[PDB]
């Protein structure tokens, strides 16, 4: 997360880091859903071109944390993975489109004051909200700035970190490249006018972009860092997935799985 | 061609035709297949116009246009090149419904709860549902967070 | 072609019906470059995503004629063909990027008073026609509107038809289309404002796009109508192959064609 | 990814890399095959850097990146993700000059002429050339066209 300021100990609950164990790197983020599933941007796991194509036995996930590098040996809770579901049409040939995916832990993970599953938005709430001009929050530990010297070391986040971005018209949003959006993106981000910097880098897809629902201040989750072209570029706007669109999947999926 | 068949509409939605090749120049797979019938089992798929064999067909709707499947893992399909009409709409961020989920059973109508309601199940989904959103050392502490007020001054507007 | 008026017998000598046998049915147009030798739009021999796949022995070409259908008894000269050379990477999968074939007859035309070859470009008049705002002419027995209401038999032009399209800086041509426009391809129409229209039209493809120069004053191919959006559309300019960048590949094919 | 390898620059160019795939998610034929070695042999491939086993190269200096060959035929090539650096430059028309042909042998330099030039040897090429670009009807018979006018202010300008 670019230009954006740390995050409180305690802030995201539903913040978890996915990295695969051998050897030991930091993938992408997400956030936990309920006890025992977790979201996560598909091309994190799955990426044809670029010969990425990662298994269960590959990674290993990490909720409840600060620091994307000091063992808090008393809040964390690792834990391996045992499901993942991509969708069937992740549009990983053209435009990332629904860039969805859908972990399992292995075992039911414990709640506690650090581990506690975001909202995943309903059709009411999700109208009231969504709204150009209206600002929601990406976490993540991805790359603070777009560039290095040497070493991408000298542009990891030491901590969580936080920036509080607002949704765009979506006649704006095609209007920033000819990468086709899909009826379910969202490109959010500050305007050339503005004067406010701010934007979920690389590094940070999966991570969530939460929103609050001022009616039961509760916190909702409308998208998920999937793809954009650089990072706080003056001009380009950074996407989202649209989940409240792939709702209808996750339910589909989720209470299949056997009860 | 000037002598080929007419201007299909509807962004190829009510689709009937048949080619079976698609834009990256590949061939197609069997509506019903071995491949085929393991990635449709999860969507959401409509009528409209039948799946025969396997000729492109947009059965989801989507709005890009009528697509074949290429091979069986996630992401294996393709378009198909169907010369549609007019460009597709661009649907104002919340312009464009996507009537979502049922409490697991179609049309909600007969729908009360406290003052959330589930939609997962319990069982399969797990556990957290009913108080999720509540962050323990804030909403249920009742103390706000550094930039919260922020994120609100946002939604009711400052011009 | 539309908004294009009628062609005077013998405006365009090097204009060349590319049709199929069977069924009889009008493909393409084309260019006559020699007495042996005739230039194309690669698209009307191959495009998969579609069907087409016609063999030499699939299609003839009739040399001067003028109305697009009755035997021209007097002046046309249906002939049999030989190579069909597309260009190894003829991008059909994706922007029709070096949309440009290279047909060659069986046996050596006749040449004629109504049949006269035009000229390919030289990297003087080249650099020196090109310019956004000069005009240019394409004809063809291309669709007249865009659409018809039942049968397009009810939009075919009944003889060659003709107009001139004025180049327009590939700045705006980038700015019309999201279809990925390459270094040798160039749109030419008029603007929204201008008030002229006119375009090539579907069917159209391979007739020549040519100019007339201001120093010896012979005729030379700059282009080949390769695609576009419609026909006639306010806000949208067609767009041909850059048969000068392509030159020198003609001259291997050609040249390399025995001695 | 973040630690990934840096940025690709001049669009691909000098780009010596191991990447065997394409953006359609595809395998890449090896440079020096059979069929590779064809679809080549016609074009124009400059150096700048190796045809290196299978892996996507730009040869051809193609300003949209470096690419494979997917099979035989013409066009059955693709693109690589190769993740490049920045926008990509749109030349101004003319803007990509192109130094097209020689006398067929490299440079001109000593080369006089009439008033125009066969660029291309009259034994391959055939019949024409000489006289190319004059109609008949026309210009060898000194007679206007309706229009030849209208095309010719343009190089005037009415500005
Ligand atoms: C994988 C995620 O960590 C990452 C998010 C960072 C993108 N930048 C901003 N400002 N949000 N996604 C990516 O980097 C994706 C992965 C595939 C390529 N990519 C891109 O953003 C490319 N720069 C653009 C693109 C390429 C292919 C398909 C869609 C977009
Ligand atoms: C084959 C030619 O007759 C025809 C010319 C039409 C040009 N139109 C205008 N307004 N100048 N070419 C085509 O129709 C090309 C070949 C493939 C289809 N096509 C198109 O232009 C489509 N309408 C759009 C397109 C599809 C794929 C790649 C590029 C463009
Ligand atoms: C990603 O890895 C998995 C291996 O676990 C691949 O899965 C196999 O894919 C092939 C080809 O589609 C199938 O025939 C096998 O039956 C699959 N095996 C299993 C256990 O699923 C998957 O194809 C890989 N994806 C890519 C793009 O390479
Ligand atoms: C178009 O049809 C021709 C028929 O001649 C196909 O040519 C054959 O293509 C296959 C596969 O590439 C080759 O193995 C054969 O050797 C080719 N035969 C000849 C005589 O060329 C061609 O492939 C077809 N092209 C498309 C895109 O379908």
């Amino acid at each position: 997360i670019v230009e954006g300021q740390d995050a409180e100990v305690g802030l995201s609950p539903w913040q978890v880091m996915l990295f695969r164990k051998s050897p030991q790197e930091l993938l992408c983020g997400a956030s936990l859903i309920s006890d025992r599933w977790v979201l996560t941007a598909a091309h994190c796991l799955l990426y044809p071109p670029w010969d990425k194509n990662f298994t269960v036995d590959d990674l290993l996930v990490r909720i409840g944390k600060h620091s994307r590098t000091r063992y808090e040996r008393k809040v964390e809770k690792i834990s391996m993975l045992d499901k993942i579901y991509i969708h069937p049409r992740y549009n990983w040939k053209e435009n990332l489109d629904r860039d969805i995916a859908l972990l399992k832990l292995k075992r039911p993970i414990e709640l506690s004051d650090y581990i506690h599953p975001v909202c995943l938005p309903d059709k009411q709430t999700a109208a009231k909200l969504l709204h150009a001009g209206f600002k929601g929050r990406v976490t993540g530990w991805g790359n603070r700035r777009e560039t290095w010297t040497t070493s991408v070391a000298e542009v990891q986040p030491s901590v969580l970190q936080v920036v509080n971005l607002p949704l765009v018209e979506r006649p704006v949003c095609k209007a920033s490249t000819r990468i086709r959006i899909t009826d379910n993106m969202f490109c959010a981000g500050y305007k050339p006018g503005e004067g406010k910097r701010g934007d979920a880098c690389e590094g940070d897809s999966g991570g969530p972009f939460v929103m609050k629902s001022p009616y039961n201040n509760r916190w909702y989750q409308m998208g998920i860092v999937s793809w954009g072209e650089g990072c706080d570029r003056d001009g380009k706007y950074g996407f989202y997935t649209h989940v409240f669109r792939l709702k209808k999947w996750i339910q589909k999926v989720i209470d299949r799985l056997g009860s | 061609s000037p002598l080929l068949e007419t201007c299909v509409p509807d962004r190829g939605r009510e689709y009937r035709g048949r080619l079976a090749v698609t834009t990256h120049g590949s061939r197609c797979l069997a509506w019903s297949s071995e491949q085929a019938k393991a990635l449709s089992k999860d969507q959401d798929f409509n009528p409209a116009v039948p799946l025969a064999e396997n000729f492109c067909r947009n059965p989801d709707g989507d709005e890009e246009g009528a697509w074949c499947y290429v091979a069986d893992q996630p992401g294996d399909f393709e378009y198909c090149d169907l010369n549609y009409c007019e460009e597709p709409v661009d649907g104002d961020l919340g312009d464009r419904l996507g009537e979502d989920p049922d409490p697991d059973a179609a049309i909600e109508g007969r729908t009360s709860e406290d003052h959330f309601q589930p939609f997962f199940n319990e069982k399969t989904f797990g556990a957290g549902e009913a108080d999720c959103g509540l962050r323990p050392l804030f909403e249920k502490k009742q103390v706000q967070d550094q930039t919260e007020k922020e994120l609100f001054e946002s939604y009711i507007e400052g011009r």
